[PDB]
C-alpha cells in the first residue's frame, strides 16, 4: 500500500 | 498546528525520500505530504535540499 508506505515510513 | 520545524522531521524526511519511491513520486505530493507532516516550507526545501531533488522544487 502506497498511502501506508506515506504513513509508516514517516512514523518512524 | 503539528508543523513545528525540527531537525528530526528533516532525518526522517530524507530517509523517507530517498528511501526508495519517494524521489519518483511527484512533488504534488511531497509538498503537502512533508508540509502536513509537521515541516513547514523552509523545513521542505531543507530536506529536499540536503537530498538534492532539484527539479520542481
Amino acid at each position: 500500500s502506497q498511502e501506508k508506505f506515506f504513513q509508516e515510513l514517516f512514523d518512524s | 498546528e503539528n508543523v513545528l520545524p525540527r531537525e528530526p522531521l528533516i532525518a526522517t524526511a530524507v530517509k523517507f525520500l530517498q528511501n526508495s519511491r519517494v524521489r519518483q513520486s511527484p512533488l504534488a505530493t511531497r509538498r503537502a505530504f512533508l508540509k502536513k507532516k509537521g515541516l513547514t516550507d523552509e523545513e521542505i526545501d531543507m530536506a529536499f535540499q540536503q537530498s538534492g531533488t532539484a527539479a520542481d522544487e
